[PDB]
RNA sequence: AUACUUACCUGGCAGGGGAGAUACCAUGAUCACGAAGGUGGUUUUCCCAGGGCGAGGCUUAUCCAUUGCACUCCGGAUGUGCUGACCCCUGCGAUUUCCCCAAAUGUGGGAAACUCGACUGCAUAAUUUGUGGUAGUGGGGGACUGCGUUCGCGCUUUCCCCUG
């Protein structure tokens, strides 16, 4: 497994922002990530394309449909890096 | 195999992981068996066995009333086919408190069936020789030279021992097998006269077992000497004891003192046989 | 009919005139000659139909499999 | 495999067109098996933008539409392995 | 080729964002390592406010962007 | 695979008989070839080599496309490598 | 693809989702992690020493 | 990082959520395609073939000069052998005498073995009319082989059955019948024939 | 892979498929070209319909970013590693 | 768990009339009876027709193989 | 921590430059002096891949020297980043046994044993990244429509230009 995916798994349990291909943005607690970058998240503030926001309880996102994630800065101090 | 779809046999650690990942469900389980529940407890499996129970559907458990052991009602429930209450069976050799905890949770008004040949040490003639390790090979040879009734079994602790001891005997002009079915046939047939083996099937009664290396616990020792047979000729188990075996002396001493078919002050009076180990 | 599946369906169609429709709206008509395990298609006497009606006559054509939406007889 | 060929083009100066209209002119330092491509002495010209000169550029290979090769590049020689 | 972790959402009512700006909602009866889904008692959620019921249905994993649990897992 | 053993010049059979024969024969006989490409331009040229993906090395290509009234455009490119994914359709020169 | 735990300095010769989760919810592992970030707080003492 | 003391786990805190900004590109299904993908029918300018190049250009490099060279050596070789072949006639060789059918062929001899030791070893099977050991007409070094003509065919047959592999002066010898003058179509090893397989590959 | 390693821990400007630029300290990559960028800033060019007027560049700070390889186009070196000598 | 491959098989057996939503194409759908299919989710459809949102008019196709990449959803009647 | 034992979870396979050429050596080639070649060396030419050595040069600042008359660059020192000829090496970073060279416990040469750095190939171009629904069908400046209008614009039809 690649270093960057490890880093994704290390942010399991914390707050991540995640932009999807569609342009929505999901901010919340990352519960569990898989190696494909499928992500389950809780307590999200979705931000739709237009700017309007919403609250969602439990969400799961296909890895193939993610642009990028914003992880907690502390992760930069994980051992490899 | 899981993908294919009546009975699952499992170990606790493996089963909980599978349930936890939903590789398998207990939706139509109507039969629960805990085999050697005391050994499960000894291994530290109580919490895992608890957690496994938590995945069984609660609504198929029998009611906790006198009806759970009413034969007319419970028989009618058995015959009720698909919709009967679950039934649970626990097998165990002992009932320490943890096992009784399992029973209180898993079972409802269970019947107990207690049965009771099972204790080879009482009925197998046992002899010991205290020596240093370097003395073992010559004492074995001296014993073999006295002659024996083939086949016999010689036990050793490590598989390399097995192979090298076996070579030496074939060197001394002995017919020796190492340790599948092929080996036992020859022995049974008379071809091979000596089986060398480690604590690792099914084999005829033997006149003699030699513990070239003493077992590391008394349960393995008991199983070994049990190879002289369940009954009939007592047979003989000869054990070479060294100072490296001191942690089994106390239990070995007990095994022999409880054997009316056995005569050993060398062990019985030994400083290391006086108190339980650890 | 049995369960008639894609590979043997096309193997049926090979030799016969067929029409293939691409994801991008054009369609190609002609004698299906060959196909592979990725379902690339070779056509012969191929003609191009843009937006439903005939555009022109082409020739021997390879169609890269990713481009194809559906394929159908005559 | 025909990337095998592209991997031989080190030190050759090429022009690459990207699936997004960007044109890259540069000298190939290396190509890898996924067609990812590294260049040096680069003039990148994003679609309808003024050129920009760069010491170095790497391109994820899926983005390449084509390589335009030197007029003189000895193809037959290079295609024998 | 590891399967996706959708045990959590099994037999739950979901709302799914799909490829073409299409949204659909229903009860998750199963899945594949491609993340192909089986939804049950599924409702179309057409762009017009209108909803339509087509029950049992297969969704290709490829075309699923995000799913939200309505019954909170 | 269908051929899980690593003796699979079954590709070489598939190139000779299968649909990529269009290329194998074009390369063989030095025939022109017209490719409709996913930048929506059309490349007419010769095929010096190709692979499974339809990666092609081309020579003497004329790239032709169409801008805005609609104006035709063209450019000569003497040696290129085209990435296979960007092929829609290849057409061998009829005559 | 064969998995290396940077915290434990050990390998999982055959990685799976199940295996890596088992490892990561392991006694040895969790201790090594705790240690790693305690050791990082020691890095902060190396600030005041300046 | 997951189940740590809340002491340390407060380090893994998010930064503030990022300002909204609208998307850059439209969604792919809702983009307006001003010149959508289009076909190639308009484009059969091609070129009329009476100005088309002929096919064959391509082929070997150093790979062609190499292949040609092996090919020629082989052919050159076959012609050499053909030519020798028609010089070869053991019925007209002054060395080959007497009854071929009473003649034994012995090879793999030690170069040190004398004609005496050999006559001794093979006399056991019967009286020998003649021994001819073979020497290089160039060096005069022994070739390791001889013809032994017996008085009687029977005795030759006997040596043939019993002497093969016989050890003489440390070396197992090979024993056969003379074939040069008996076997239809025989050629020796130097002419591309021969028996034995020490150097098949 | 040294072609990528050698720029590791530099400040690198990455062009994404939608035309965003990520500039960030280049901490890690993989066979996909998934990236890890530190102190990553996103920039983007906004066209003026209002007048034939200068472009807006719009910065937005992201911090520690994991970029999915699929969305990467190109990357060039922006600057040297933030430096530990004075 | 009902699993998506089986549910397609169910559709096959029933000879249920299936409507397919398409991938990145929102104006057209396709409907027909699933005669057969494969590992890639390519479908053989027996009486297929192509259905457009604006027209409410249906183009008849006959027997078709529809490549998997296109499918976004499978529906009944 | 180490070694083993049991249980549970897991489990692809294959490899180590390539292709030519070698007149010479070994293989002392079974037919009257001889195969050719093949195989193993040796030498060498291509395809070249990773290391060694760093001559020279590029860039910028501290200190030191310099008040100098040129028109052929061109004082010294020290340090961050670079580029890099000639000439070498052949594959790699760790372990175990045997044989020999021997300045003989050193320092070498020849074999294997199968061992990790997720090295590479592969039913890997078929839904989650490495063979496309991210195509690349403009922005602006003047002439030149109507409709709504809050007169700022939104939609819509053109012409001529600038420009990516
Ligand atoms: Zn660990």
């Amino acid at each position: 497994i690649g270093v960057p995916i490890k880093v994704l798994h290390e942010a399991e349990g914390h707050i991540v922002t995640c932009e999807t291909n569609t342009g929505e943005v999901y901010r919340g607690k990352l519960i569990e990530a898989e190696d494909n970058m499928n992500c389950q998240m809780s307590n999200i503030t979705v931000t739709y394309r237009d700017g309007r926001v919403a609250q969602l309880e439990q969400v799961y996102i296909r890895g193939s449909k993610i642009r990028f994630l914003i992880l907690p800065d502390m992760l930069k101090n994980a051992p490899m890096l | 195999r899981l993908r294919m779809g009546e009975i699952v046999i499992a170990t606790p650690g493996r089963l909980i992981d599978v349930l936890e990942n939903r590789y398998l469900v207990l939706s139509r389980c109507t039969y629960v068996v805990l085999d050697e529940a005391d050994r499960m407890i000894d291994m530290g499996f109580e919490p895992d066995v608890q957690k496994i129970l938590e995945h069984m559907p609660v609504s198929n458990q029998k009611p906790d009333t006198d009806e759970a052991e009413d034969p007319e009602k419970m028989l009618a429930n058995f015959e009720s086919g698909k919709h009967k209450y679950r039934q649970t069976v626990m097998f165990t050799a002992t009932m320490p408190p943890a096992v009784e905890r399992l029973a209180r949770s898993y079972l409802r008004r269970p019947a107990v069936v207690y049965i009771g040949a099972g204790k080879p040490h009482e009925r197998v003639e046992q002899k010991v020789f205290l020596m240093s390790e370097s003395e073992k090979r010559k004492k074995l040879l001296a014993i073999l030279e006295q002659g024996f009734d083939p086949p016999i079994i010689i036990f050793v602790n490590q598989k390399k021992g097995c192979d090298v001891l076996a070579k030496s005997l074939e060197k001394m002009g002995y017919n020796a097998c190492t340790l599948r079915e092929f080996a036992l046939s020859n022995l049974k047939a008379g071809a091979k006269d000596i089986l060398v083996a480690t604590d690792v099937i099914d084999i005829q009664d033997v006149s003699m077992v030699v513990n070239y290396d003493m077992a590391k616990n008394i349960e393995d020792y008991i199983h070994r000497i049990g190879r002289t047979g369940r009954a009939g000729k007592s047979g003989v188990a000869i054990t070479f004891l060294t100072k490296e075996d001191s942690a089994v002396f106390y239990e070995l001493k007990q095994a022999i003192l409880e054997s009316p078919v056995s005569s050993p002050p060398e062990l019985a009076n030994h400083p290391d046989a006086q108190h339980k180990p650890g | 009919s049995l369960p008639l599946n894609p590979k043997p369906f096309l193997n049926g169609l090979t030799g016969k005139p067929v029409m293939v429709k691409l994801k991008w709206g054009m369609e190609y008509k002609g004698y299906l000659v060959s196909v592979d395990g990725y379902m690339n298609m070779q056509l012969a006497n191929t003609e191009e139909y843009i937006d439903g009606a005939l555009s022109g006559h082409l020739g021997e054509v390879l169609i890269r499999c990713n481009n194809v939406l559906y394929i159908r007889g005559v | 495999k025909l990337v095998r060929f592209l991997m031989k083009l080190s030190h050759e100066t090429v022009t690459i067109e990207l699936k997004n209209g960007t044109q890259v002119h540069g000298t190939i330092t290396g190509v890898d098996v996924s067609m990812n491509t590294h260049l040096k002495a680069v003039k990148m010209t994003l679609k309808n933008r003024e050129p920009v000169q760069l010491e170095t550029l790497s391109i994820r290979g899926n983005n390449i539409r084509y390589f335009i090769l030197p007029d003189s590049l000895p193809l037959d020689t290079l295609l024998v392995d | 080729a590891h399967p996706p972790e959708l045990k959590k959402f099994m037999d739950k009512k979901l709302s799914l964002k799909l490829n073409g700006g299409r949204h659909v909602q229903g009860i998750l009866r199963g899945f594949d390592p491609f993340m192909n889904l089986v939804i049950d008692e599924c409702v179309e959620m057409a762009t017009s406010g209108q909803q339509n019921n087509i029950g049992m249905v297969v969704i290709r994993g490829n075309s699923i962007i995000m799913l939200e649990a309505l019954e909170r897992v | 695979e269908m051929t899980p053993e690593e003796l699979q010049k079954r590709e070489e059979e598939e190139f000779n008989t299968g649909p990529l024969s269009v290329l194998t024969q074009s390369v063989k006989n030095n025939t022109q070839v017209l490719i409709n490409c996913r930048n929506n331009k059309k490349l007419l040229g010769r095929v010096k080599a190709f692979d499974r993906h339809c990666n092609m090395v081309l020579e003497n290509v004329k790239e032709m496309w169409t801008e805005v009234k609609p104006v035709n455009k063209d450019r000569y490119i003497s040696k290129m490598f085209l990435r296979g994914d960007s092929v829609i359709v290849v057409l061998r020169n009829p005559l | 693809p064969k998995f290396y735990c940077d915290y434990c300095d050990t390998y999982l010769t055959h990685d799976s989702p199940s295996v890596r989760k088992t490892h990561c919810s392991g006694r040895k592992h969790k201790e090594n992690v705790k240690d790693y970030y305690q050791k990082w707080m020691e890095e902060q003492a190396q600030s005041l020493i300046d | 990082t997951q189940f740590l003391p809340p002491n340390l786990l407060a380090l893994f805190a998010p930064r503030d959520p990022i300002p909204y900004l609208p998307p850059l590109e439209k969604l792919p299904h809702e983009k307006h395609h001003n010149q959508p993908y289009c076909g190639i029918a308009p484009y059969i300018r091609e070129f009329e073939d009476p100005r088309d190049a002929p096919p064959p250009t391509r082929a070997e490099t150093r790979e062609e000069r190499m292949e040609r060279k092996r090919r020629e050596k082989i052919e050159r070789r076959q012609q050499e052998v053909e030519t020798e072949l028609k010089m070869w006639d053991p019925h007209n060789d002054p060395n080959a005498q007497g009854d071929a059918f009473k003649t034994l062929f012995v090879a793999r001899v030690n170069y040190d073995t004398t004609e005496s030791k050999l006559r001794r070893e093979f006399e056991v099977y019967g009286p020998i009319k003649r021994i001819h050991m073979v020497y290089s007409k160039r060096s005069g070094k022994p070739r390791g082989y001889a013809f032994i003509e017996y008085e009687h065919e029977r005795d030759m047959h006997s040596a043939y059955k019993h002497a093969d592999g016989k050890k003489i002066d440390g070396r197992r010898v090979l024993v056969d019948v003379e074939r040069g003058r008996t076997v239809k179509g025989w050629r020796p090893r130097r002419l591309g024939g021969g028996l034995g397989g020490t150097r098949r590959g | 892979s040294s072609k990528m390693l050698q720029h590791i821990d530099y400040r690198m400007r990455c062009i994404l498929q939608d035309g965003r630029i990520f500039i960030g300290t280049f901490k890690a990559f993989d066979k996909h070209m998934n990236l890890i960028l530190c102190d990553c800033d996103e920039f983007r060019k906004i066209k003026p319909k209002n007048s034939k007027q200068a472009e807006r560049e719009e910065k937005r700070v992201l911090g520690l970013v994991l970029l999915r390889g699929e969305n990467l186009v190109s990357m060039t070196v922006e600057g040297p590693p933030p430096k530990d000598t004075g | 768990m009902v699993q998506p491959i089986n549910l397609i098989f169910r559709y096959l057996q029933n000879r249920s009339r299936i409507q397919v939503w398409l991938y990145e194409q929102v104006n057209m759908r396709i409907e027909g009876c699933i005669i057969g299919f494969d590992e890639y989710m390519n479908l053989v459809l027996d009486d297929a027709e192509e259905i457009h949102s604006k027209t409410k008019s249906r183009k008849q196709l006959g027997r078709i193989m529809l490549k998997g990449d296109n499918i976004t959803l499978l529906q009944s009647v």
